[PDB]
């Protein structure tokens, strides 16, 4: 492409360079997620 | 279905280990406490992108030695149903 500095232009957004899948369900799921972390996250008898 | 729900802590990256290490440390001094998932994981996200460099990587170079650490039992590790 043409565009060297143009593509760059709107990447002033909130990003982290986006090489992460962002949870847009849930921010409770932003960092520890469930599937892995109830092992040890937390230890209950049953919910 | 993958699954492999026996994993070590991860590979997970420095933010998760900010959340880690605060929730489990309160976890550790109260046994009978828990904490609320959608609270503790905001104030969290929050507090963590509001933090130095200097302290989000220390969270770095702490998920660095539990990625390794991951590795070594990765390869000695049998995923469950795996598909």
């Amino acid at each position: 492409l043409s565009q060297e500095t143009f593509s760059d232009l709107w990447k002033l957004l909130p990003e982290n360079n986006v090489l992460s899948p962002l949870p847009s369900q849930a921010m409770d799921d932003l960092m520890l997620s469930p599937d892995d972390i109830e092992q040890w996250f937390t230890e209950d008898p049953g919910p | 279905g993958k699954g492999d729900p026996k994993k070590p802590r991860g590979k997970m990256s420095s933010y998760a280990f900010f959340v880690q290490t605060c929730r489990e440390e309160h976890k550790k001094k109260h046994p009978d406490a828990s904490v609320n998932f959608s609270e503790f994981s905001k104030k969290c996200s929050e507090r963590w992108k509001t933090m130095s460099a200097k302290e989000k990587g220390k969270f770095e170079d702490m998920a660095k030695a539990d990625k390794a650490r991951y590795e070594r039992e990765m390869k000695t590790y049998i995923p469950p149903k795996g598909e």
